[PDB]
């Protein structure tokens, strides 16, 4: 897997890859490992399938819950710290999960990395799976913090395409998503070997 | 250990080595292994020494209560069940052969087997470490219709040959026969086992 | 692996940490704080595994201010560092340890400052000045050799500098950044960050 | 039971025209030690249904308990409804895998034979919970060498006569004894027809031993 | 796996009176790619190709030790080699190192020298020749590759057939394996030529 | 694999299977498991292939080399020990489990050779991942003294038993008559399966496949 | 140590089309070298738009199926209608991971009809992660069938091809074609194909043969 | 395996069973373990059929060299520290017993234990896992002064005895008679074996 | 732990390699030099374990220079990396395997400029662009991106820059000074040391 997300002058982008493997063999050339939690609020899934799957979907009822009971829709720091916490319950029992928590509230743009240790920090810019240091790598060269959204794009784009190009378990297509202030918008769901001989044919 | 029990028409005759061992030294030498469930219904120890214990210590206690209901000595089938219910239900945790055999009103002289919780009806039986260089001996020497005599006599050979091969059995012989009229005790010494060839 | 540094002075506390979260080889955050307010005159520096940190820390903070609002006013540096180690030590040989190493600095009116070292099995020190991490075998001997318990302050800030440079002269694990914090009887006083 | 003591070996089964047979041979074994030559390992559940079992026999007398209580209860109702074999093989898988998912089996391999509405039943269950129905079932090292012959036959003639069957079976545990270690020449052939279930023994197949004078 | 630490399939197929050889193109060390131009198919004639799949350092000794015996046999011989007596010298030279073998299973392509009539065969790691009349698989993509090869192979396939078939054996087999890519490459030999064609082929 | 022997009045007969498995993946439909070593000499391997192959084919190239020297036919005792011994030699780590079928001057005989190098004079034997079930067709229906198609008869049904049987085994049955006058290699003498059949659509019409470089060597 | 699994094989494989969902598996049950049964199909009917594949151990096959089936009836009883073919797979998956720590040692594939009457399939992993997918392969001979699937019916590494979208009729010989060269190369897959075919009408099986051996 | 040798006046009896099992699984159900060391010199094979194998082989290679340089049979003593040398020198890396017995024109019939490298003359022998289970019995039916027919009868039911108890002993009997007038081989049916209590 | 890097472009190659000798969690040196001249147009840069680099290092470049003397020519850097990759292959099955992890960087007047990727298990790879170490997670994706085959000296030593800048962002570890050379067809370069103060 190769998930990444990145704060930025006009929201968030947070771009996940589609591989899932078995040993040597791909399970899935298409996943979605992108939960869309409500308008504002994802999540992205890195590590134990199930776990993720399972974990992110109990932390999406639970966030519906409290829009029942409060009428507000829950912050991205008591979605984070939710998450955190589950899997703090569950410590030294083998769950495996990588995620980051990003979305919009009332004190704007919210990104957050949570680990199934209940690591939960907030940043403007992460990485996970194992293809994060090939991500981390054509983020950071390319990443200013006034990038047009288009810039944006291309800069989370590249950096899944790269990274599925070294490491063998990220492959498939990019999901990616913008956080806006009123809402997250899909930009594009993308196959990654058309783009790496994109790149390739440009020399 | 060798333990061995025959049934014949009164009843049943039970008989053990005296060894008790920790590793390859003898901690008692004189154990009598032939122990009473109720007047009339013994049992013969073999394996762990504390398990042994504990199992006929509570087969006893749950068969003392069981006839003072019943308001009649015990069935040897419910001594039989007892004792098995117990090594069955502990299987994992005990280490221990407890056979039992006695006489009742109903089936008369029965001998049974314990092992690792099963339950089975012998004409004659055998237990415990030295019951393995016997097998062969006992096969041969067996004939149906045994007097009570031809059965301690059966059993003394059976555990004298058995004492001599096996370094976890020696001492001396306990003999029990439990009849309709009672319970006798006999005791063969060391020094006045049965000879064969031992070289 | 990470780095925690206190010093102490005769009315203050001096405390320092590095500033890296890291995951396997990254170095996901320049920016981290490890240090844990409890009340207007301590901090609890905290490091160690992944998720034991945060979650035993905001635990303790909690409790400390739990009993703030419970009897309107604040636990001592004393009754603040034992109540630490009684939760940590009660843990110990439970399914559930928890492998925090942490200092414990604070200023109380009564007593003055204080510098608590606590080891991940919950042996409490008062020390007047300690260091927790692989950088403590390479700064220990540093301030061996030139604290004083008269270090004024500025002093102490110029001595917690030589030991975060011997940190990037010698220690193998890149450690940027670092916070620094004052605690006197005026409270917890945030100072600039020593970078590199 | 995580250790077996006391073990029997393959429990053969086969469906004819208008019942089943199945058969055991009465041994307990200590390992290689033939400490017991004459336990039967076959029971008559009911009147329809019949179960032999390979694996521990102390294991097998506690089912042989629990089922044949299950029967007693179930004749004081006289409802008019008993338990059918493909009833007592639904039971025994659940109990099977009911043990084995407490990480502690019932250390047996077991082959029901039944006959209820003119059908023949022939199903096995095994310690993990794994059941299936078949024409013929061997466990243990019967499937192995006698599952070859009784497929070979029911091959050529997929129906075979009561008489025919039962001579497979005769023939099976003839090789059964010359090649498994853990076999006796004393054995069961219990048969389960409209009448109810008939146990028949002990039983010896003759053996033929030219072929050292070769 | 010691076999999967570096990946990577080669393929062989049989056809009319022309022979095909694949393999990928990837080279990595676990789950990082380091090259996407690894060679794994070697010529050993003028119609003889011998592709090695496994341990990139037994893949390339392999070949290295074999193109050593082989040069020395034709230079004794004053013959090419036949394409059944290089799969025995390959037998012979795995077998050399039986309890403690190269990780590699080769694959065997080629046309008869007289015949013109082709050949193909394997050899697991300690040199056991198995020679089939349809195609010959090795990798850690080994059982797509079945798969791809058992649906897709028919008996007298043209060359031009016998390329598509084996290119497209290749190519949806390789995608399913994580450690097996980068492009693939096919040998078509024929008597009178050899083509040689690199795919678009994924590169994740 | 299946292999089985049997000694009928008048010599062998030997059989195998055509199946070799690499991890639960059949990887060879039809090899070869019955051997040469000598004319009236045969020999089925079974176990890893490569063993077996190498360990019929050093003993055959031995019995030539003894055959020339001695100017005589080779004997089956010869073919035992020369294969026992190197066996035992290499403590079972040869994994070749064989059955050595053959008529020399002192008539027909039938061993059975393990990787550890032990071995028995047999009237019938079976080795291999099938040997039970060829086995238990052997046990239930020999008799000494069979009659050439009886005892290739029963041999087919014990090969056939275990292809059936036995997940390791498959594909045809091979054979080798061996008699005074020479051996007969009934190679597929029976075929268990018949001729798999499917609706096979799976053209690809030229041009389907993306090609991004071609080089073409003209040879002569 | 006692082991609480064992791997029985077999394979099962799904199929969603316009109107339809087929649902197909190999008959064979075995352990080791030893076939159990050849008559043992991997298809079990849950509502008449839903069927399931399920391959691995077979206790945990037989476990899993009887949980489906008495958790429809629950179901049933207490919402008064029959549960949807995306109810099944969203319910199987918390099934699935209530035995994250102590799995069911099972491949699922779910094939049935949505509620626009097209087909749908969903596949698991014995933990209980899932997706909907256009086909799947599961059991022992997954790995050499889902490549060809991926090609044929997913038109994969074909430039310049026409996509016409599969019919009953194209996809049904695919199946048999499959299973076919799954049979002769995976020793677990044999005996017959169960294929199980899911339109409006309901559901009809198909039993083709495959070798003995 | 069941093996057993026994002396008399004018030399020894030697027996064996016949199973060859790898594992729970018959290999070979009528394989002959008497195996000829010289023309009046045999030895009973047990253990890894390999090691044992290997060791007879290569002790009848020795002896034959050995008799032809002495021009004479080889004494039994001779062919018994043949055996015992192989089994001592090598005794990590085998794990067979090879039981020597036979006749000499000065010892004349003499029975050897060769266990391990070790060395013993015993007026009886027996060996295999199937002596474990018949100990008590040999130990109870041996008497000195026995006749060849009374050994054989002796042996006979000794063998059978271990046969019926143990898995990995069964199938027919041999028997081998070494005497100075020749040696003579005779086999026990699995049909016509003894019968004693077998249930 | 310890970081090489090469860069190829038409007619030279670019090298680099981390300065630090470090012991458990000292850094013992700043200033070490991990590049080992074979030839005057080739350099084996080494990394590895404690004593197997120096150790297997100097043997390959004594037997390099004792082919210069013993026939006045020197190696090919291709007959350089296939001599090192048989030496080191040799080794693999024997007791005393190096695990050592290197590049070989070097210029030929007939072929030009070529640069060569080893493994420890002696797998040997021509690349245009290679790296060893952790650090090659975080820097085989920037060269990946801005790497093109008619890459000026100039313009690969801003590539270069970037990566060793992505280690100091990144890398947990501290490397804060690296060697740079360049070989061309007038021999090997000293370029200034790449340091990060
Ligand atoms: B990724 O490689 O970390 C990926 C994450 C993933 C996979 C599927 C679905 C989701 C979200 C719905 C996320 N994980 C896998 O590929 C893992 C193996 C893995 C784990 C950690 C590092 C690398 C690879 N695969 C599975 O969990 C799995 N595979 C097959 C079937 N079920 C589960
Ligand atoms: B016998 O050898 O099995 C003997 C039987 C026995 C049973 C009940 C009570 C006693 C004496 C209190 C003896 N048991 C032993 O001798 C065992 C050792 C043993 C077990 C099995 C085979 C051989 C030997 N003795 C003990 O366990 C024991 N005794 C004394 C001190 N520690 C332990
Ligand atoms: B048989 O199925 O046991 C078989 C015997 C065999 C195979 C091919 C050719 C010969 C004649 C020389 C004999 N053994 C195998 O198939 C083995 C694996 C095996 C081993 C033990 C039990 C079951 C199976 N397979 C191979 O050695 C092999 N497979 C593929 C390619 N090369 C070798
Ligand atoms: B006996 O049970 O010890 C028996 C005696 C023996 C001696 C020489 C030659 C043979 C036949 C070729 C047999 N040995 C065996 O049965 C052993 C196994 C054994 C050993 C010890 C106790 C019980 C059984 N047979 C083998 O080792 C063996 N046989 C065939 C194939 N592989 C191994
Ligand atoms: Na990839
Ligand atoms: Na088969």
């Amino acid at each position: 897997t190769t998930t990444l997300a990145f704060k930025f002058q006009h929201g968030v982008i947070a771009a996940v890859d589609s591989r899932a493997s078995a040993g040597s063999y791909i399970s899935a050339l298409r996943v979605n490992k992108v939960i869309e939690i409500n308008p504002y609020l994802l999540g992205t899934m890195s590590g134990c399938a199930a776990d993720c799957q399972y974990w992110e979907r109990l932390l999406a009822k639970e966030c519906r819950l409290y829009y029942l009971r409060n009428g507000e829709r829950i912050s991205v720091s008591a979605a984070s710290k939710l998450l955190s916490n589950m899997m703090c319950q569950y410590r030294g029992m083998g769950l495996s999960m990588g995620s980051m928590i990003c979305g919009w509230d009332k004190k704007g743009p919210g990104l957050y990395y949570v680990d199934e240790h209940g690591t939960r920090l907030s940043g403007n810019m992460f990485s996970t799976g194992s293809g994060n240091t090939y991500a981390y790598g054509v983020m950071d060269s390319g990443y200013r913090p006034n990038l047009s959204p288009e810039e944006a794009y291309d800069l989370g784009r590249r950096a899944i395409a790269y990274a599925t190009h070294r490491d063998s378990y990220s492959g498939g297509v990019v999901n990616m998503y913008h956080m806006k202030e009123d809402g997250w918008v899909k930009v594009e769901s993308t196959d990654v070997s058309d783009l790496l001989h994109q790149y390739r044919e440009a020399n | 250990t060798t333990i061995m029990a025959v049934e014949f028409d009164g009843g049943v005759v039970m008989g053990s080595d005296s060894r008790v061992s920790a590793g390859e030294a003898v901690v008692n030498r004189v154990f009598d292994k032939l122990s009473p469930l109720h007047e009339r219904i013994y049992c013969a120890l073999s394996g762990s020494a504390a398990d042994a214990q504990a199992v006929a210590d509570m087969a006893a206690y749950q068969l003392e209560l069981h006839g003072i209901e019943l308001e009649e000595p015990p069935l040897v089938l419910a001594a039989a069940n007892v004792v098995r219910n117990i090594s069955y239900k502990y299987r994992e945790d005990l280490s221990a052969h407890l056979m039992v055999a006695g006489w009742d009103q109903r089936e008369g002289g029965q001998v049974y087997g314990t092992l690792g919780g099963m339950l089975t009806r012998q004409p004659f039986a055998i237990g415990g470490s030295g019951s393995t260089f016997i097998y062969g001996y006992v096969d041969a020497a067996y004939k149906p219709g045994m007097s009570p005599e031809e059965c301690r006599r059966f059993t003394t050979d059976a555990i004298a040959l058995a004492m001599s091969r096996d370094g976890s059995s020696g001492g001396v012989i306990y003999l029990v026969t439990i009849t309709a009229a009672g319970v006798d005790h006999r005791v063969i010494l060391g020094n006045e086992l049965p000879k064969f060839y031992d070289e | 692996m990470e780095y925690l540094i206190g010093i102490q002075g005769p009315d203050y506390v001096l405390v320092a940490s590095d500033r890296v979260a890291a995951s396997n080889i990254v170095q996901m955050k320049d920016d981290h704080d490890k240090m844990f307010k409890m009340s207007e005159k301590i901090l609890l520096l905290c490091v160690g595994e992944a998720g034991d940190t945060v979650q035993f820390a905001e635990y303790i903070q909690k409790n400390v201010q739990l009993y703030k609002m419970r009897n309107g006013y604040e636990l001592s540096p004393t009754a603040a560092a034992n109540f630490t180690r009684r939760n940590l030590a009660d843990c110990l040989r439970s399914r559930t340890p928890y492998h925090v190493n942490l200092l414990l600095a604070g200023y109380d009116e009564h007593e003055g400052p204080a510098l608590y070292y606590m080891d991940y099995l919950a042996a409490l020190a008062k020390a007047p000045f300690a260091a927790h991490g692989y950088g403590a075998f390479l700064t220990l001997s540093i301030l061996d050799r030139y604290y004083t318990p008269t270090i004024s302050r500025e002093r102490a800030v110029e001595l917690l500098r030589k030991c975060l440079e011997e940190l990037q002269k010698r220690f193998i694990l890149n450690l940027p950044t670092f916070s620094v914090r004052i605690i006197d009887k005026n409270g917890i006083h945030d100072l600039d960050n020593i970078s590199f | 039971t995580q250790n077996p003591m006391v073990t029997g070996t393959s429990v053969l089964g086969v469906k004819f025209e208008g019942g089943v047979v199945i058969a055991a041979d009465m041994l307990g074994s200590y390992g290689s030690l033939a400490r017991f030559r004459n336990i039967s390992r076959i029971m008559r559940v009911n009147n329809s249904t019949m179960l032999g079992a390979s694996g521990d026999y102390a294991d097998f007398q506690y089912l042989k308990q629990v089922l044949g209580q299950m029967v007693i209860d179930e004749e004081l109702l006289g409802d008019g409804h008993s338990y059918s074999p493909r009833a007592i093989h639904s039971w025994l898988t659940r109990a099977m895998y009911s043990r084995r998912s407490k990480m502690n089996p019932l250390w047996n391999t077991m082959v029901i034979g039944g006959y209820a509405d003119g059908e023949s039943f022939l199903g096995y269950v095994d310690m993990l919970g794994v059941a299936y129905e078949a024409p013929s079932l061997a466990t243990g090292y019967g499937a192995y060498l006698a599952q070859p012959l009784l497929r070979e036959v029911l091959e050529k003639q997929p129906v075979l006569s009561q008489t025919e069957a039962r001579d497979l079976v005769e023939r099976c545990m003839r090789v059964l004894y010359y090649r498994d270690a853990r076999s006796y020449n004393r054995f069961q052939i219990a048969t389960v027809t409209e009448k109810g279930v008939e146990i028949e023994g002990p039983l010896s197949t003759e053996t033929n031993w030219d072929i050292a004078h070769m | 796996s010691i076999m999967s630490y570096n990946g990577g399939a080669v393929m062989a197929m049989k056809g009319k009176n022309c022979v095909a050889i694949a393999a990928d193109r990837r080279f990595g060390i676990q789950a990082q790619m380091v090259t996407t131009d690894f060679q794994k198919i070697f010529p050993m004639g003028d119609r003889l190709y011998i592709g090695l799949a496994g341990l990139a350092t037994d893949v390339q000794t392999v070949a290295q030790r074999l193109k050593f015996r082989l040069n020395l046999y034709e230079l004794k011989e004053g013959r090419q080699i036949k394409p059944y007596t290089l799969m025995s010298m390959v037998a012979n030279l795995l077998y050399e190192k039986r309890f403690g073998p190269y990780y590699t299973e080769p694959v065997i392509a080629g046309l008869d020298p007289k015949t013109f009539k082709p050949f193909i065969c394997s050899l697991d790691l300690i040199g056991c020749p198995m020679v089939t009349d349809d195609f010959v698989v090795s990798g850690t993509c080994a059982e797509q590759m079945y798969g791809m090869c058992e649906s897709l192979w028919e008996p007298n396939m043209d060359p031009d057939h016998l390329f598509e078939t084996i290119s497209q054996a290749m190519l949806n087999a390789v995608d399913r394996d994580a450690v097996s890519g980068m492009g693939v490459i096919v040998h078509i030999i024929e008597k009178d030529k050899i083509t040689t064609r690199t795919l678009k082929a994924r590169m994740d | 694999t299946t292999i089985a022997g049997l000694v009928f009045q008048d010599g062998v007969i030997l059989g195998a299977d055509t199946r070799a498995t690499n991890d639960s993946v059949v990887a060879d439909k039809s090899c070869e498991k019955i051997h040469f070593i000598a004319p009236k000499i045969y020999c089925c391997g079974a176990g890893v292939a490569a063993d077996a192959e190498m360990t019929t084919r050093m003993v055959a190239s031995k019995m030539e080399l003894h055959a020339l020297s001695t100017g005589r036919e080779p004997r089956v005792a010869t073919v035992t020990r020369i294969l026992r011994q190197t066996l035992f030699r290499y403590q079972g780590h040869v994994g070749a489990s064989l059955i050595v079928g053959g008529v020399d001057l002192t008539g027909p005989q039938l061993y059975g050779v393990h990787p550890h190098g032990s071995y028995s004079r047999l009237p019938f034997t079976a080795l291999g991942s099938g040997q039970d079930a060829a086995l238990a067709v052997l046990e239930d229906r020999f008799q000494p003294n069979m009659t050439l198609e009886a005892a290739q008869g029963l041999l087919v049904e014990a090969v056939t038993a275990g292809i059936l049987g036995d997940l390791g085994s498959g594909g045809n049955v091979d054979a080798c008559v061996i008699t005074k006058t020479g051996a007969k290699l009934l190679r597929t003498l029976s075929s268990p399966t018949e001729p798999v059949k499917r609706s096979g659509r799976y053209h690809f019409v030229p041009g389907t496949t993306a090609v991004l470089t071609q080089t073409v060597k003209p040879l002569t | 140590r006692f082991s609480p699994y064992v791997f029985n094989g077999g394979t099962i494989l799904a199929i969603a089309g316009e109107d339809f969902a087929i649902v197909a598996s190999d008959t064979r049950l075995s352990e080791g070298f030893s076939i159990h049964t050849r008559d043992s199909p991997k298809c079990y009917k849950l509502t008449d738009k839903t069927v399931i594949g399920c391959s691995g151990f077979h206790g945990d096959c037989l476990t899993l199926t009887k949980i489906i089936e008495a958790r429809l009836k629950m179901y049933k009883h207490s919402n008064n209608k029959a549960m949807t073919t995306g109810a099944i797979a969203a319910m199987l998956s918390t099934i699935l991971y209530s035995r994250r720590f102590f799995p069911y040692y099972v491949y699922n594939i779910i094939g049935g009809l949505d509620e626009e009457g097209k087909g749908a399939v969903y596949s698991f992993d014995p933990v209980g992660s899932y997706q909907r997918d256009s086909f799947k392969a599961g059991g022992s001979a997954s790995a050499m069938l889902q490549p060809l699937l991926d090609n044929q019916v997913g038109f994969k590494n074909m430039q310049n091809v026409e996509h016409v979208p599969l019919s009953l009729d194209r996809a049904m010989r695919l199946v048999k074609d499959v299973f076919i060269s799954a049979a002769e190369r995976d020793v677990y897959t044999g005996d017959a194909l169960r294929i199980c075919i899911v339109t409006k009408e309901g559901i009809r099986e198909e039993t083709v043969s495959l070798r003995k051996d």
